[PDB]
């Protein structure tokens, strides 16, 4: 997601543009970053989390925002891992996502 | 003699006495009807209204301009100003006349009232027309009803009701038209 | 789940008498009259043996909820209830004899 | 400011926030795959920018 | 307002507000407790209507657009007009319009006298009596 | 410890599914007795402007008829006449006449016996076993007219709507005792209906009240029933919200503790581990 | 649990409002042509703002 | 069924088994949602104990019988005589025993030419619609 | 919750066999007569099968 933030960096800043964004399955990145934070030694913070959640996760997130040359809109689903919106991960998600859109069956 | 005021807009004064005042005071059947007795009028030409009731199943409430009652002294017609009657009818036939046309309905006995104000009140337990009656066990049903007969008087009261009634459904299943 | 309907009529005794007895443990303290203008009241041990023991046996059952709600002890229970009944009637005529025309 | 994405119950009801963050709460075969080629093919039609 | 308690701040507070300001809490509570026993409307006893009109006249009273700050000077009347009478012939709806009103069709030299004064003597209290009865109010 | 908070969602789950159930089976039941219900109202006007409406009447002995419903599923139903009874009971005695208080339905008999047991004869029970039939009311009006009273009193809700059940008291008076004698008005306001009865009015005035009677309680234990239908409904709706709302905190908590559950055990782990190495 | 008849003439007109305004949210979308033939219809604003 | 799902979906179901299994997790969706009202039996509404009676007749068709593996055309087979309706004279608890009564009772005619032609034609479709009514089933 | 009223007489007999299947897998054993009161029974396995 890092790539993706750098192709759309150079599409917003360089060429001007007004570019979309996809994260596909933002918890992924949160379980990614879980992984490799369990990984390294660090001592894993709540229900299974990394310590570093909240600012690797707004190390992502806050590369897309406008700016004066163009804007990132970004298009993230989210996943509720026990469909439980205590939980820590949509927790530290929805305090950085604007507008939700549910889909139905 | 009537030195006991009652009614129920009186009722509602004589309850706000005894009764705590945190419930609304209850209902009464004259607040459920507004077709009165004494109310003058109701008529209106030759078209008097017809209250046709059933226990089960309400079979008319139209206008009509004849009805006629099998009364115990016998059938009588009743028309628009008819005159206030009490009337115990004998098991039989009414007759439902709007005019032009013209439905009979037999009756299996009950009251019929007329009120001052012309209007109709005919009470009857089991009103059965006569296309879902049958003509063939009548006649079955009298010849059980020609035969049992003990000394009790509870019997002879009901198989002499019996007798009546059948005669009277063959009496009002032979002469159609 | 299903209210106090569907419990037996022993039952809502038990459930009037528990209520009664479980407002009458509140009282006004002497030292929350700084932020709720009731004043506060010591409530003798006597006072408190006989109220509950009246609450108990039955000889309060007449009274509502709210006459056991912020109360010191079973005389003022009585005189709150002699409070809340009155003022289910009287009202209301505050239209006239008031100080508010404009030349006194 | 309002991104007009062109589908009229995201645009009318939750608006797309220009440069903010957008929650997807998908499953199977609801089709979110269409929704996002839709999302791309409108932006990249009309407001000129790009995708990722 | 259940559970927000702040008791530090009463009884040191802006006394003209906490003349009113008691029992509105007092009408506020009586509402939470009416509307805990009705969360279904079925049972009618035409006095506990009373505080249900009067808890959903008061909600609607208090709560505001955003971004819009209110001087405790206009606030003062618009919670003096609503714990009393004077807003009783709007159903629930047009309270919206009915702050405003009353801010506007007051005399706004009442303002300064209820914020230098610190609270509502008997002077302005009959004033305030006065004022609040020839309001053109928008709701019938 | 985690095991009782996930049966007990299981538990209060499939009680707001029976509860959604029961809902649908009242509110339904309810239709079906309203094409029986107004045509069960076509007796109940022609008696009343006939008769009149005479409550407040100074009876020397009256059958007061409270009828109730048969499962205990009411909601605001059965107490109320309950209380209803004694209210519309205490504000007609005055000079100490006799009372025989009778109950209709299961749910009389478990609650008017707590307040006027002394005065209670006869409990009328599984009604409304198959459905509601004309004998039945005569059976039950017979079995009042085996002692003769005065007068009668008849509790029962009026079905209007779902959610109003104003408890009415129908009258029925005796007939020879007391029922022509309070139509003496300048004379007698009955004598302008012209008698066509084969003996005299004394003894057809005898088969008008009893008709009366039995068209009444009919009507009584028809209206109860629809109207018991109509409250289970209203509290089968409430009581489905409450599993509802019970189901929604106790999920909240199964989260709480499945968080802290998974918390601790992860921290007893990495104490374990970095007190290790 | 009352029937379809049943609700006033104040509520079953938001009935069928809502029954067409729901089906109105719905949009032809121009990535799906290449296999369901209508070709898609991108929306603006002010339009979706005015029809609604 | 309410929680096993393949995210691939009917893209690679078998066509013939398509025709016929979307009908049956649709009346399967309504039975689950009309579930736990078997209890209350009595009480019908006519229409909700036609799908109830409908997901009894597929629940119990469904079940297998212990490395019993079937091939796909005698599945489909018994699946569109439970769906259409050519079951509902047979009770609840006798569907097991009224399978085999279709499965070696039918032809094998039909079944290699429902796995050699790969979809359910009009004219097998017809064909089968009248071979499904000469069998002996378990009814009464 | 309710009390075996509402089960229309075709699962209250499956209720009252099944009452009958939960008390019939009692069996006092030879080793626990010095438990309750009873000696101890070795049943057959043909016993059970009719008997079940």
């Amino acid at each position: 997601a890092l790539t993706g933030l750098t192709v759309a960096e150079y599409f917003r800043d360089i060429e001007g543009q007004d570019v979309l964004l996809f994260v596909d399955n933002i918890f992924r990145f949160t379980q990614a970053n879980s992984e490799v934070s369990a990984l390294l030694g660090r001592i894993p913070s709540a229900v299974g989390y990394q310590p570093t959640l909240a600012t690797d996760l707004g190390g992502l997130q806050e590369r897309i925002t406008t700016t004066t040359k163009g804007s990132i809109t970004s298009v993230q689903a989210v996943y509720v891992p026990a469909d439980d919106l205590t939980d820590p991960a949509p927790a530290t998600t929805f305090a950085h996502l604007d507008a939700t859109t549910v889909l139905s069956r | 003699e009537a030195a006991a005021p009652a009614g129920p807009k009186e009722f509602t004064e004589v309850w706000n006495k005894k009764a705590p005042s945190t419930l609304i005071v209850p209902e009464f059947p004259s607040n459920y009807t507004a077709v009165k007795a004494v109310g003058e009028g109701q008529v209106h030409g030759d078209a008097f209204p017809v209250n046709f009731y059933t226990p089960h199943s309400i079979l008319s409430q139209a206008q009509k301009d004849t009805v006629v009652l099998p009364g115990v002294d016998g059938y009588f017609g009743v028309k628009a100003s008819h005159v206030p009657t009490i009337a115990q009818l004998k098991p039989g036939v009414v007759e439902l006349h709007s005019g032009a046309e013209s439905e009979k309905f037999f009756v299996s006995g009950g009251f019929a009232f007329v009120h001052p104000n012309g209007v109709t009140d005919i009470c009857v337990l089991e009103a059965a027309t006569l296309d879902q009656v049958d003509p063939a066990a009548v006649k079955s049903a009298l010849a059980a009803a020609s035969a049992a007969q003990p000394t009790d008087e509870f019997e002879q009261a009901a198989n002499r009701a019996a007798i009546e009634l059948y005669s009277a459904l063959e009496s009002a299943v032979e002469a159609k038209a | 789940i299903l209210g106090m309907d569907e419990l037996s009529e022993e039952d809502k005794l038990t459930v009037a008498r528990a209520r009664k007895i479980q407002r009458f443990l509140s009282q006004p303290f002497q030292v929350a009259e700084v932020f709720t203008g009731t004043p506060g009241k010591y409530v003798d041990l006597a006072d408190t043996i006989s109220g509950f023991q009246g609450v108990l046996t039955g000889k309060y059952d007449d009274l509502p909820e709210m006459a056991f709600y912020m109360v010191g002890d079973i005389k003022e229970v009585k005189e709150k209830a002699d409070k809340m009944a009155k003022d289910i009637a009287s009202r209301k005529e505050a239209d006239n004899k008031k100080v508010s025309e404009e030349l006194k | 400011e309002i991104l007009v994405t062109g589908i009229k119950v995201v645009d009318l009801l939750a608006p797309y926030q220009r440069g903010g963050k957008i929650g997807l709460f998908g499953g199977a075969g609801v089709g979110k795959t269409v929704l996002i080629m839709e999302l791309i093919n409108n932006v990249a039609k009309a407001h000129g920018g790009f995708s990722v | 307002v259940g559970l927000s308690v702040s008791r530090v701040g009463s009884a040191a507070q802006f006394p003209g507000m906490k003349q009113v300001a008691g029992t509105l809490k007092l009408e506020l509570a009586q509402y939470r407790e009416v509307a805990a026993f009705a969360q279904f409307g079925s049972d009618l006893d035409a006095a506990t209507q009373y505080v249900l009109e009067r808890g959903a006249r008061l909600t609607e009273m208090l709560k505001q657009k955003q971004f819009a700050p209110i001087p405790i000077e206009r606030q003062t009347v618009a919670v003096y007009a609503a714990t009393k009478g004077f807003l009783d012939k709007v159903r629930v709806q047009d309270i919206v319009a009915a702050e405003e009103a009353v801010i506007s069709q007051v005399n706004p030299a009442v303002f300064k006298i209820l914020k230098a004064n610190g609270k509502i003597t008997p002077a302005l209290d009959a004033h305030l009596k006065a004022e609040l009865r020839k309001v053109k109010l928008p709701g019938a | 410890s985690n095991q009782a908070v996930k049966q007990r969602i299981r538990a209060i789950k499939n009680i707001g599914k029976i509860t959604k159930a029961m809902k649908m089976v009242a509110a339904s039941k309810m239709k079906n007795a309203q094409i029986a219900v107004e045509q069960s109202r076509g007796l109940v006007d022609p008696f009343v402007r006939l008769f009149g409406d005479f409550p407040a009447v100074n009876s020397n002995k009256s059958v007061v008829v409270a009828v109730t419903s048969d499962k205990g599923l009411c909601g605001g139903l059965n107490s109320n006449i309950t209380k209803y009874t004694r209210a519309t009971l205490a504000t007609t005695e005055s000079e100490g006449k006799d009372v025989v208080v009778v109950s209709i339905g299961d749910k009389g008999r478990s609650q008017l016996t707590r307040i006027e047991s002394q005065r209670y004869q006869l409990a009328i029970a599984d009604t409304y076993k198959v459905r509601v039939t004309f004998g039945q009311a005569s059976l039950i009006v017979e079995e009042l007219i085996k002692h003769n009273p005065q007068s009668y009193q008849i509790l029962f809700n009026k079905f209007r709507s779902a959610i109003s059940f104003k408890p009415t008291v129908a009258t029925i008076l005796s007939p020879d005792l007391l029922e022509k004698q309070l139509e003496d008005v300048t004379g007698n306001s009955l004598d302008a209906y012209d008698i066509e009865a084969s003996h005299e009015r004394s003894d057809v005035l005898r088969d008008l009240t009893e008709f009366h009677l039995g068209v009444t309680l009919y009507n009584a234990m028809l209206e109860n029933n629809c109207s018991e239908h109509a409250s289970r409904m209203s509290a089968m709706e409430n009581s489905t919200k409450s599993a509802g709302e019970m189901l929604g905190k106790l999920t909240l908590d199964y989260n709480r503790k499945r968080q802290a559950t998974i918390t601790t055990e992860l921290i007893e782990i990495i104490a374990g581990a970095s007190a290790l190495m």
